[PDB]
RNA sequence: CCGGCCGGGAACUCAAAGGAGACUGCCAGUGAUAAACUGGAGGAAGGUGGGGAUGACGUCAAGUCAUCAUGGCCCUUACGACCAGGGCUACACACGUGCUACAAUGGCGCAUACAAAGAGAAGCGACCUCGCGAGAGCAAGCGGACCUCAUAAAGUGCGUCGUAGUCCGGAUUGGAGUCUGCAACUCGACUCCAUGAAGUCGGAAUCGCUAGUAAUCGUGGAUCAGAAUGCCACGGUGAAUAC
């Protein structure tokens, strides 16, 4: 789904694991009951991509943004064709 | 019974007939026979007077009929001198809190019109 | 609301503020900065906030102050 | 019922009186699911029942439920291309169902505090037969016999 | 469009998967993944070599991928340096060490991803239709096979109108869920575009 | 003393590799408690069956993971030792925690 | 001595023991007006104890989780039922007469897909 | 230490694997002595036991070129790409599907009982302290029949309200906040105080349901940083009626 999306996504995954996860400790540490200065609040110029809530969680496959499914990774056609193949371990019809 | 204002309530439990004054609801009317030391599930009959004007001068301690509804009054004016979106949103008659207009603004937008 | 801790506003607009305070009240602020909370030093000035096409003046009063920028740049036009 | 003639099932009598007739009717009375509800409401309705007529329970239930019964009533045929309102004679299960739902649907109806004091009144006004259900009972008897002239 | 895959109804009952690791919820989604990054590249990179399946199972962080194939000498070739040179680079792929195995599927006009590859080939090589799909229910059900139904479909000698043209003979119990139903599916690219080849094969009552 | 907790998704599967451990430990140490089965988790999944509109069409699925326990008593060197590199299962996860 | 049955009911489980003696009833170390006998239909534990008398027969210290009040009631008279090998298979001649010995498997339906819940199908417009 | 709490017991619930079981098998009657039907016994279950999965050849040149793949056509300093702000949330209106109501079979306050199914590591997050509350602080335990989410609610027992637009109903709006997130103005969710519309059972018409069903009551999950009255599941109470 437009090449250019999933290109997107992995410059998105590619800063959230540069900046966030070590300067994120600001957000997580720093804006507390300590002091104060507006000093680390206004220490968000970082890239605005850093942030992990930005990632959409495409399917791994076509990168199709909605009916993502977090166990499979995928969206819920492919997880369909790929269930059926029999690819998918353990995963079969279900009826109850 | 003429507590607070003009208003007369009576013939009715303490907690609820204190609800008729513009600015007090459940809490605030458990707060007040709290406050005053009053029994919650007392009428206005079978009340002293003594009993009366300590309810009177608990109830003047929040902002209650006449300041209330000039206050409200106040803050609406002001956001509709602003000319913020609230404002703008206040003074058109459409609703304030994000609300959808395509369909079912309806108490804040009134009865519908062809 | 929003933020038990600090209001906000970005940081280019912080240094406009200081700079246009500094240097006196010479020219609307071209601010597409929606998101930024309205200081009582940025009272009298002229900042033109961006309404997805255009930046119309938003000229600060005393009572601007605990509002966003946004309020004063509607962004959809209904006649 | 295209097809399929049916059984039925069997309720559990009523647990102060053995009565399925009275436990069909908190099952007519009932809404929502909720039994105990609704047997609260005919335990104490039947209980002032049987404290005004001083008779007893299930036999003044019975006498105000005897004086509702249908007879016959009015049903609709579309046999002849004509629309007909035939009189016919209703099965005793039926019949003391129909008494229900219409002391019941009365006791809906009228205006007195609660639900136990609406029906021990409707009951009351049944005993002597000038109640509601009892306006409903000669309405049915009213389409039934002016329309006799179809069986 | 209404009929269930005839694999994966069959999937506890006949059919195993090709996919026999455990994995928790963290590498659930990477495993998998990796399986269709193993499973793209040795599907394009044997293309000639008739590839039937390929199982892989995952024995404590090493991927033991098997090809189920017909023509393995193709795949092993002149002293197994074909072999080595694909465990090397799924081993690349997967990231952990790789093994690497070779099933011969002898019989392989009864197996239905060798037979829709084929008819495809042939259609792709600009063959009639009839022929192919005539031809692979003649030799199918000429070595044991009691049924298979073969089904070509879209835009069939190249029209202008999409037709489907379906053949079968002997018995496809397709509802019944203890019939050995070997099903599988190709695409032709052809100049007139795509061309769907399904082909079941019905092997046997359990 | 010794827990090793086994899961998969296929029970033949588990209750082969779990009968092989249990007669492997008991064969060569002592006291083998039993293959506890401890509960399946049944995970499902309810995906739209279309590429487009049509949701009531749906396809319901399920990975049942199956555990087992068999908490193995006696600390001896000999089931310790003949207990590690023999497991010849492809689909088990086991946990060999003390 | 001691008799037990098993005795479940949509969701239940009531684990019924029977000794010869009085006529009391001790339900998960509670009485049996105190567990549910403040609510609907507690005749129904001692519907299998009318089918010949309980008056002072037997103490039955009975013990049920799961379900809810009926659920657990049915329960019970069913494990009564089936508890009921104390005495030989004649009262299950009259105690299957009743209708007790049947194991009533009315379950709760799934709820299906498209379907509010589990035959309620949501409703359709113009035509 | 009265709590399965401990030693212990493996009976029981239960867990999960393997079996038995239900086939008109037996009996009576009716029937071409046939198929079968009706009734009866035994049995947990009786006649495809209940539910699901399973959807024939084809129909609608039905839906999707925007999941993907793809023939042809078309743009290729642009119909491609990057960015900030906006919009998809607009509102004289009309329709669909739902939720909450109009109450006393109820509202509110106090006490108290009984579930099933699930999810959880960049996660679920006890206990304890602070806050009226949403929440905050320190922080065990748990990759999990062990810990957490997590108190089920309708129910029941007391008291009150008393047929009032009312102690119904909660929309709307003002103020004060908490959390997530670079960031809640357009445009979140939740909390507290205040406000307290419309609505008193719905015109023509129309819909769903045949038994653990409808109705009604809660709980969980997927997507998800945060956002469900929707969707998918789970249990509690539990009908009426079918000539």
């Amino acid at each position: 789904a437009k090449q250019s999306m999933k290109a997107r996504e992995v410059k998105r995954v590619a800063l959230a694991d540069k900046y966030f996860a070590k300067r994120a400790e600001l957000k997580a540490i720093i804006s507390d009951v300590n002091a104060r200065w507006n000093a680390v609040l206004k220490l968000q110029t970082l890239p605005r991509d850093s942030s992990p809530s930005r990632q959409r969680n495409r399917c791994r496959q076509t990168g199709r943004p909605h009916g993502f499914l977090r166990k499979f990774g995928l969206s819920r056609i492919k997880v369909r064709e790929a269930a059926m193949r029999g690819e998918i371990p353990g995963l079969k019809k279900a009826s109850w | 019974a003429r507590i607070a204002g003009i208003n007369i309530p009576d013939h009715k439990h303490a907690v609820i007939a204190l609800t008729s004054i513009y600015g007090v609801g459940k809490t605030r009317s458990k707060a007040i026979l709290a406050a005053a030391g009053i029994a919650e599930d007392v009428k206005i009959s079978e009340l002293s007077e003594g009993q009366i004007d300590t309810l009177r001068d608990e109830v003047a301690k929040f902002v209650v009929e006449g300041d209330l509804r000039r206050e409200i009054s106040m803050s609406i004016k002001r956001l509709m001198d602003l000319g913020c979106y609230r404002g703008l949103r206040h003074r058109r008659g459409l609703p304030v809190r994000g609300q959808r207009t395509k369909t079912n603004a309806r108490t804040r937008k009134g009865p519908r019109k062809p | 609301r929003s933020l038990k801790k600090g209001p906000f506003i970005d940081l280019h607009l912080l240094k406009k503020v200081e700079k246009a305070v500094e240097s006196g009240d010479k020219k609307p602020l071209r601010t597409w900065s929606r998101r930024s909370t309205i200081f009582p030093n940025m009272i009298g000035l002229t900042i033109a906030v961006h309404n997805g096409r255009q930046h119309v003046p938003v000229f600060v009063t005393d009572e601007m102050v605990g509002h966003k920028l946004g309020e004063f740049a509607p962004t959809r036009t209904y006649r | 019922p295209r097809r399929r003639v049916i059984g039925q099932r069997k309720i559990l009598p009523d647990p102060k009186f053995g009565s399925e007739l009275l436990a069909k009717f908190v099952n007519i009375l009932m809404v929502d699911g909720k039994k105990s509800t609704a047997e609260s409401i005919v335990y104490s309705a039947l209980e002032t029942l049987a404290q005004r007529s001083g008779k007893s329970e299930l036999e003044a239930f019975e006498v105000a439920l005897e004086n509702v019964r249908p007879t016959v009533e009015v049903k609709s045929r579309r046999v002849g291309g004509s629309t007909y309102q035939v009189p016919v004679e209703v099965r005793p299960v039926r019949r003391n169902a129909l008494a229900m739902r219409w002391i019941v649907e009365a006791a809906r109806k009228r205006g007195d505090k609660s639900m136990a004091l609406r029906l021990a009144n409707e009951l009351s006004d049944a005993a002597e037969n000038k109640g509601t259900a009892v306006k409903k009972r000669e309405d049915v008897h009213r389409m039934a016999e002016a329309n006799k002239a179809f069986a | 469009g209404q009929k269930v895959h005839p694999n994966g109804i069959r999937l506890g009952i006949v059919k195993p998967w090709n996919s026999t690791w455990f994995a928790n919820t963290k590498e659930f989604a990477d495993n998998l993944d990796s399986d269709f990054k193993v499973r793209q590249y040795l599907t394009k990179e044997l293309a000639k070599a008739s590839v039937s399946r390929i199982v892989i199972e995952r024995p404590a962080k090493s991927i033991r991928v098997t090809i189920h194939t017909a023509r393995p000498g193709i795949v092993i070739g002149k002293k197994g340096e074909d072999v080595e040179k694909l465990r090397k680079v799924v081993a690349d792929i997967a990231g952990v060490p790789a093994q690497i195995n070779i099933a011969e599927v002898r019989k392989p006009e009864l197996d239905a991803k060798l037979v829709a590859d084929s008819i495809t080939s042939q259609l792709e090589r600009r063959v009639m239709f009839r022929r192919a799909m005539k031809r692979a229910v003649q030799n199918a059900m000429r070595l044991g096979a009691k049924g298979i139904k073969v089904e070509v479909s879209g835009r069939l000698g190249g029209a202008e109108i999409a037709r489907t043209e379906w053949y079968r003979e002997g018995r496809v119990p397709l509802h019944t869920l203890r019939a050995d139903i070997d099903y599988n599916t190709s695409e032709a690219h052809t100049t007139y575009g795509v061309i769907g080849v399904k082909v079941w094969i019905f092997k046997g009552e359990i | 003393r010794i827990r090793i907790r086994l899961k998969a998704f296929d029970h033949r599967l588990i209750d082969q590799a779990t009968a092989e451990i249990v007669e492997t430990a008991k064969r060569t140490g002592a006291q083998v408690r039993g293959p506890i089965p401890l509960p399946t988790r049944k995970e499902r999944f309810t995906v739209l069956i279309s590429p487009h509109v049509n949701k009531d069409a749906r396809d319901q699925y399920e990975i049942r993971t199956h555990l087992r326990l068999v908490d193995i008593v006696e600390p001896t060197e000999k089931t310790v030792d003949a207990l590690m590199r023999l497991d010849l299962a492809a689909g088990v996860d086991v946990q060999i925690s003390l | 001595n001691q008799y037990y049955g098993t005795g479940r009911r949509k969701s239940s489980a009531a684990r019924v023991f029977i000794k010869p003696g009085n006529g009391k009833i001790v339900i998960n170390q509670r009485s049996l007006e105190q567990y549910f006998g403040r609510e609907t239909a507690r005749m129904v534990v001692r519907q299998p104890l009318e089918l010949v008398d309980m008056v002072e027969k037997l103490d039955l210290y009975i013990t049920v989780k799961g379900g809810g009040i009926s659920g657990q009631a049915g329960a019970i008279r069913h494990g009564i039922t089936r508890a009921l090998m104390e005495y030989d298979e004649s009262l299950r001649s009259e105690l299957r007469k009743a209708g007790f010995v049947t194991r009533d498997a009315r379950q709760v339906e799934r709820k299906k897909v498209g379907l509010r819940k589990a035959r309620r199908r949501p409703q359709f417009s113009k035509r």
